[PDB]
């Protein structure tokens, strides 16, 4: 259903990561499947060759935390007015507290480890639910 | 430029921004509208600096850079009780506990 | 401007500015101009005023986000806090 179309017609765009996180581009391919891409270094940026139409979601390359590209979640190139390519402005959003708090302790504990720590199931629950691309893409289908 | 604030004494803090531009004597006057405490009454200090009244916030080494809203620089207080003023006294925040086995 | 009191476990008084806090909605109910939370440490208090601050800023802007600072020491406490106070 959220797919990228087959339009055969070039786009240049930048890749530019404004974030202190290392960037995967996902490209959503004719068929709607995420096809992963080349990572983003902090702060470095990337003139790559996409078409308009295409479908395009960036997020952490190693927890899938969810990131911003041009304040918003997906990215479609567009025409080239001039020859000037577009710009994918990548960004870090607002994580809510509660979700900025599992970013940390995801990155301290195990998940063997989750039900070793002293806490509420319901955050054990909410520990182990990763930020998956397929979960996602599943709720940005509305 | 806006600069990110604590305002501290006691077991009190105060979390508000101001400009880089604005004076201390401004800043005091934010304060006596939320502790009801005249700018007369009241003592600034950047660590155990006293601060002067008529000079900005930047001149006193509070920049965007310093004083961010993530992690806001600190500003003791201390107030006049009758005719002397108090010594400057903040209250440090409650220790965390010791790291989980499972953490470290 | 209005400010309201957050009152940590350990007594430590918290001034912030009202549209701050009502930026949870847990607050919100609890004040509807002092609100005392006797599980919430001054430590993990302090920062959830930080992220008021940081939310505040940061909303709806184009300038580069930062990343905000939680240390590991205090992770766990800040998260139950963070999920009793739904922000
Ligand atoms: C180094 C680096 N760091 C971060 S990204 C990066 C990088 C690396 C290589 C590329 C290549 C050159 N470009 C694409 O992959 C584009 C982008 C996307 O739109 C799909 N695509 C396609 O070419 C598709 N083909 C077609 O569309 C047609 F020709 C119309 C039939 C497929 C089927 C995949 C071949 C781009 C970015």
């Amino acid at each position: 259903v959220l797919r990228s179309v087959n339009s055969r017609e070039p786009s240049q765009v930048i890749f530019c990561n404004r974030s202190p996180r290392v960037v995967l581009p996902v490209w959503l391919n004719f068929d709607g499947e995420p096809q992963p891409y080349p990572t983003l270094p902090p702060g470095t940026g990337r003139r790559i060759h996409s078409y308009r139409g295409h479908l395009w979601l960036f997020r952490d390359a190693g927890t899938h935390d969810g990131l911003l590209v041009n304040q918003t979640e997906l990215f479609v190139p567009s025409l080239n007015v001039d020859g000037q390519p577009i710009f994918a402005n990548i960004t870090l959003p607002v994580y809510t507290l509660k979700e900025r708090c599992l970013q940390v302790v995801r990155s301290l504990v195990k998940p063997e480890n989750y039900r070793r720590l002293d806490i509420v199931r319901s955050l054990y629950e909410d520990l182990e639910d990763h930020p998956n691309v397929q979960k996602d893409l599943e709720r940005l289908t509305q | 430029m806006d600069v990110f604030l604590m305002i501290r004494r006691h077991k009190t803090t105060i979390f508000t921004d101001a400009k880089e531009s604005s004076t201390v004597f401004e800043l005091k006057r934010i304060v006596e509208g939320i502790l009801k405490r005249p700018p007369d009454e009241q003592r600034l200090y950047k660590d155990d600096q006293l601060l002067d009244d008529g000079k900005t916030l930047g001149e006193c080494g509070f920049t965007s850079q310093t004083a961010r809203p993530q992690a806001p620089a600190t500003v003791g207080l201390a107030f006049r009780a009758d005719d002397t003023f108090e010594a400057l006294c903040i209250e440090p925040f409650s220790s965390p506990p010791e790291l989980p086995d499972v953490m470290k | 401007m209005m400010y309201v009191k957050l009152i940590s476990s350990d007594g430590h008084e918290f001034i912030v500015k009202r549209e701050h806090a009502l930026t949870s909605g847990t607050i919100k109910a609890m004040l509807s101009n002092e609100v005392n939370f006797r599980e919430i440490p001054s430590h993990v208090l302090s920062k959830v005023c930080m992220y008021f601050t940081y939310k505040v800023r940061y909303t709806n802007s184009s300038t580069e986000i930062p990343e905000f600072p939680i240390a590991p020491e205090i992770a766990l406490e800040l998260l139950m806090a963070a999920n009793f106070l739904d922000c």
